[PDB]
RNA sequence: GAUGUUAGGAGGGCAAAUCCGCCGAAUUUAAGCAUAUAAUUAAGCGGAAGAAAAGAAAAUAACUAUGAUUCCUUUAGUAACGGCGAGUGAACAAGGACCAGCUCAAACGGUUAAUCCUUCGUUUGGUGCAAACCUUUCGACGGAAUUGUCGUUGAAUUAUUCCAUGAAUGCCUUUAAUUUGAGCAAAGUGAGCAGGAAUGCUUCCCCAUAGAGGGUGAAAGGCCCAUAGUUCUUUUUAAUUUAUUCAUUGGAAUUUUUCAUGUCGAGUCGUGUUCUUUGAGAUUGGAGCACUAAUACGUGUGAUACAUUUCACAUAAAGCUAAAUAUA
RNA sequence: GGCCUAUCGAUCCUUUAUAUUUGCAAAAUGACGUAAAUUACUUACUACUGUGCAUAUAGAGGUGUCUGAAAAGUUACCACA
């Protein structure tokens, strides 16, 4: 070690010679996943590979704002829709068992959602020309005519991409509306000092209320 | 930080029940079992020893059974819970 | 011994990469450069063809 | 690359370019930082100052995301809008902007600056400084917590 | 599994197939599970889930790509 | 329980890059060395596959919450460990790739185990030259199986709607791809010069969707093979086209209304103690020993020992499972 | 601090002092305290709020090979640089 220079600090100590590889396959690795994902989608008799998902809301503090795809709409969500978890499954729509609506919103968001994506839809007569209501809510079948006219016509996949949120900062209010009383830092920090006793009355009541 | 699951909470970012705006939603063949084993198997010899403490019936008598169970068992939730099953066998079987 | 991990490649940059099409674009559009890269141009009429 | 390097310019020259009398000799101190505390201990002192021992509270799991929380100063606020609808604000005295802070990724607002004397705005953010509070206040707009 | 009976059976069949000889020689019966720490997830099990010398193996494994 | 050259079957060994269990060093680093370090490496020994392992919540969070597994990008040289020296060192989120779920056991079904299997047989097919394969229902006679196989996945019941079903007559067309072998395959062997012999030099001709590569008596697009290009044929798998009548048994999904509110893996978890191992710190995982539980208002997580208690999130101690992913 | 010129000790660690300074990671432990309030998961309002462990600051426990490894001999059997 020698002058101003920072500390040696590189952990390459323990054996690392058996242990590189290099990456020249990016290009052709790339190449090789979309020529068998298109390959499935041309056998897939012209229909979507995609499955739908839900928007969800991030995890905690960081990411409070955003909002990306999921897993798995929640029982809730599909009877709401008027769709039922096997059937569900069958055009798609992807389940599980483990999301719980918390609040209201998420769940008239995601209803509204698998309705826009259920009235889309088009189903193919399962045996050929033998079209009838069908179970479990799914979609009733379809004549040939429009089927026909249908897979002529390109398959819109929109749906399926995350929702873009809107920006509407750049906004605007009369300024004899704002009301400059308040003090919202003292607000703030009265509430991170009162945080203890209000914590230790609302165990009170948890308590009460249990009995 | 505690929430509150009726008067929704406040808009600001700390303090008591705070976040985001939105509106928050929402015995009998066992006790025959257990009655069976018991005619067949009865106690354990520890679980006879903190009987005759129990039986005893005074503060120092079962603090000793309490610290025995914890020891037996490993844990004061364990041992405790075990303390009050035998005690309300002694109870009940003495009346 | 040569390994297999020299530092084969580079992460050129897209600003610059796209600078030098637009400037060797242009530079062809000029016609004494063209020339001065030695092709035999010397009766055609116009050098943006 | 190597046609450019040191010692083709030195090639012919006994030490390589590394000294005739000591010599290069192989890891001729001892590994890597090892002469702290002893040998190279005026290095350590002169180059590195608050570096040996340990100092202060532990803390088990960091959990990064909680304690999240990027700045912005009052200075820059303005210059979140385009310059064609800040004219317009200076223009219409009657109208004021809101400015959602949390749309362009910030969480604290800072004092640092100057704001337009006279121009009222409305500070929508999570977290204010005290001086941003009064500057904001100052020129007469309002500041709503927000989460 | 080399008798009908678990050939047959759609229920339970798996252990016929070629890829299951010697479960219990490979950390794969449940106390297998166990001693490779599998039986308990969560963070508390941590490194210990796609194989102790494989989580270790990733861990030290140096990457680098084309242009870098 | 033995015994059988009884009848049918199986395991052994070779091969190791990637892959899975063990068992397990030291040289080394620290300018010495004893803890650390080297390294949960090397050697040793066992076991698999075309990939394996992992996997369907005794998870994380503390949010507006997420939501099987793997991998990539990352967090991060950070939280953290450490003669707090040398050095070592994670996780959650987030962006992606891919995206798939499940069944035993437990409960429930006795005017009848509704299961399962060997051997003997017996028939509706289809391919193939043949060999042969491939579908196909139907009985025997043994056994096995209540020390528990099978069905069901609380239970009926309403309306709605589906799926298997069997017979008759009919009908297997056009295309698109995809992947094999297949063919066919453009113009100069023109002067003159020097040379053993041009593919050289001139010069006069040309072809190119072929001027890739190779061969040929010196550098050849036109000398040859091949090449560009197509024409067939092979692999499978899309789209397209035609079903229509009649037939009965059986099953499924919502929806009403009732009534039942059931179950949930023990010398295991846990705890003490040891030793090991770790990012794991009054113990991270494992392991030995000692002690040894609770029943779902339970008991397990919520990374500092504890008590007295909230609340969030999960349902351990049984099993399986494609993908991405790796390959000296 | 000793008429002046000498009279001495890093990090980790321990130890005991200091504070209206702090932490123990989803929470609580003074205290249902003070007012109200109704019969309740009620509303305000309070610098002082369990045990144990940890920090921050300040001394002290010692390194006399005294800018700080926890370290005895022998080889005429010996090896190597």
């Amino acid at each position: 070690v020698a002058h101003n220079n920072v500390l040696p600090n590189v952990h390459l100590h323990k054996w690392w010679q058996h242990r590189v590889r290099v990456n020249f396959s990016k290009n052709i690795k790339k190449k090789k996943r979309r020529l068998l994902r298109e390959k499935r989608r041309k056998a897939n008799g012209g229909t979507p590979i995609e499955k739908l998902h839900p928007i969800v809301h991030c995890p905690t503090q960081r990411y409070n704002f955003r909002t990306r795809l999921g897993k798995g709409f929640t029982f809730e969500e599909l009877k709401g829709a008027g769709l039922t978890p096997r059937a569900a499954q069958t055009i798609g729509i992807c389940y599980d068992k483990r999301r719980k609506n918390r609040s209201e919103e998420s769940l008239t968001k995601n209803v509204e959602r698998l309705l826009k994506y259920k009235n889309s839809l088009v189903m193919i007569p399962l045996k050929k020309n033998k079209a009838k209501k069908g179970i479990g809510g799914i979609p009733a079948d379809a004549d040939k005519n429009t089927i026909k006219e249908f897979r002529n016509k390109k398959p819109l996949l929109s749906i399926f991409k995350k929702e873009k949120n809107t920006k509407p900062f750049y906004e605007t209010i009369e300024v004899s509306k704002i009301d400059k009383e308040f003090l919202a830092y003292k607000t703030l920090r009265r509430a991170k000092l009162a945080e203890r006793r209000k914590n230790c009355r609302q165990q009170k009541k948890d308590i009460k209320f249990k009995s | 930080g505690r929430k509150s699951t009726i008067k929704p909470a406040t808009g600001i970012a700390v303090g008591f029940n705070s976040g985001h705006v939105v509106t928050k939603r929402n015995s009998k063949r066992k006790e025959l079992i257990k009655d069976v084993v018991r005619e067949i198997t009865g106690f354990s010899p520890y679980e006879k020893r903190i009987i005759e403490l129990i039986k005893i019936g005074t503060s120092a008598s079962t603090k000793r059974s309490l610290k025995y169970a914890k020891k037996k068992l490993g844990t004061h939730k364990r041992g405790k819970a075990k303390r009050e099953e035998i005690q309300k066998v002694v109870i009940l079987q003495r009346r | 011994p040569t390994k297999i991990w020299r530092r084969w490649g580079r992460k050129v940059n897209l600003k610059e990469k796209r600078y030098a099409v637009c400037s060797s674009i242009a530079a062809s559009g000029v016609t004494s450069l063209v020339l001065a890269r030695g092709h035999r141009i010397s009766h055609l009429k116009e050098v943006p063809l | 690359a190597t046609r450019f390097k040191k010692n083709r310019k030195k090639r012919g020259h006994v030490s390589a370019g590394h000294g005739r009398v000591g010599k290069h000799r192989k890891h001729p101190g001892g590994r890597g930082k090892a002469g702290g505390l002893h040998h190279m201990r005026i290095n350590f002192d002169k180059y590195h100052p608050g570096y040996f021992g340990k100092v202060g509270m532990r803390h088990l799991n960091l959990l990064k995301n909680r304690t999240y929380c990027p700045t912005i100063n009052v200075d820059k606020l303005w210059g979140l809008l385009p310059e064609e609808k800040k004219k317009e604000f200076s223009e219409n005295k009657d109208i004021a902007p809101v400015i959602d802070v949390t749309r362009k990724g910030y969480f604290k607002v800072l004092g640092n600056g100057k704001l337009k004397h006279n121009q009222p705005i409305v500070v929508k953010a999570r977290y204010f400084s005290s001086v941003a509070e009064k500057k904001i206040k100052a020129v007469g707009g309002q500041c709503i917590l927000v989460a | 599994p080399n008798h009908n009976a678990v050939r047959n059976n759609p229920k339970i069949n798996w252990i016929c197939n070629p890829v299951h000889k010697h479960r219990e020689l490979r950390g794969l019966t449940s106390a297998g599970k166990k001693y490779r720490g599998l039986r308990v997830k969560g963070h508390l099990s941590a490194k210990s889930r796609p194989s102790i010398r494989a989580n270790w193996k990733r861990r030290q494994l140096i990457k680098l790509r084309k242009c870098r």
